[PDB]
């Protein structure tokens, strides 16, 4: 059973059918056993794609609503609301998986940081469309606990620790409107990883996140 | 913008 | 209301929500008025995107299905589920063409455009048909293209992008579905040469380049 659902999720991924992929990995998670690295990466990939499509459509429609008659504005508004409901339902589904299964079963610091980052991300997507104060604080609290754990248990070049710093820096910039704290957090993460330059299997992923941290710093300084 | 963590041809759309 | 359905379809398009876009254009069509050129292109774009997603997925999974026992059956079943979606999309489009678009089309340009679309959607059914229901599907695609082909040769200039795109797709039908590369090459080269002889020009020269790219691929 669990095996078959994982193989169906992989098939759906190759077919670029991410809603199918996410439904497979949701069912795996609901079986209540701690996920392997491979399973949690499938779950993360599936939902990031599913929510990413809705966030992209929301930005396009939200903006059309803001640049607009009255009949046309209202159409855009109602369509924005429809996409928002899809996006909210997806975030709530992931956050429910995180509360009920993933975070309670996480037996290692690496996975606890992984899931607390995910929780930070999905409240941050809720914050993008938000009630907003409470959502923002839930995001900030998940990131902050992830951040403390990763600093205590992970090397500064660990891709999960770097990816957490990238996303928490984006949260400070874009959600909290605290650009100086965003730049401070991103520059420290980049500089500490440069100082300790890593195993074979992580070269590519750590350094790719380093490039994104520096690209954000370039953008936010220029 | 800012970043967070990541055979024959037929007629195309106009 | 037509006009507001059309606005919704443009917004769906902007949001890259092509299933929403197609549902809006299906509703416009089912109001029974002849579509404007803008509406016709919206309908075509929406469904070409919606069916294109399933054809792309089908090709991936089908490929895995063949290149592999419990795992072969799982791929087979998934391929079947994608095929059902694809077949339902094509059937939807083909009903709209039969019931509303082809009978109401009052200009040769429209009539050719929709008969080509009918050839196309039976061709996508032919790509996934197996067993006994294939020869009849292939024949329906051929007959639709042939009708479109005779009207376009009579009524349209050889450089008209609709006439050129019909030659492109009909030639693909002969190569990929009828396994008749000589007929495919001859149809594509004639369409190219006839447009050269009598030389929307951006769309026209783009499709001429595609005609000659297929000739190169099929010769090579």
């Amino acid at each position: 059973d669990k095996n078959e659902l994982v193989q169906k999720a992989k098939l759906a991924e190759q077919a670029e059918r991410y809603d199918d992929m996410a439904a497979c990995m949701k069912s795996v998670t609901e079986q209540g056993a701690e996920l392997s690295n491979e399973e949690r990466n499938l779950l993360s990939v599936a939902y990031k794609n599913v929510v990413g499509a809705r966030r992209s459509s929301w930005r396009v429609v939200s903006s059309i609503e803001q640049k607009t008659a009255e009949k046309k504005q209202q159409m855009a508004r109602e369509y924005r609301e429809k996409i928002e409901t899809e996006l909210r339902d997806i975030c709530n589904d992931v956050l429910s998986l995180l509360e009920k299964f993933l975070i309670p079963n996480a037996s290692q610091a690496e996975s606890k940081v992984f899931y607390l980052k995910m929780k930070g991300d999905y409240y941050r997507y809720l914050a993008e469309v938000a009630d907003k104060k409470g959502i923002v604080d839930q995001s900030q609290q998940a990131y902050q606990e992830a951040f403390e754990i990763s600093k205590k248990e992970m090397q500064p070049t660990h891709p999960i620790r770097l990816g957490l710093a990238l996303n928490f820096s984006v949260f400070y910039y874009e959600i909290l409107n605290s650009p100086e704290k965003a730049c401070s957090l991103a520059k420290t993460a980049f500089d500490e990883a440069i100082a300790e330059l890593l195993s074979e299997e992580s070269y590519k992923d750590s350094t790719l996140i380093m490039q994104l941290l520096r690209d954000n710093l370039t953008l936010w300084t220029s | 913008h800012r970043y967070s963590t990541p055979r024959s041809t037929s007629t195309p759309n106009v």
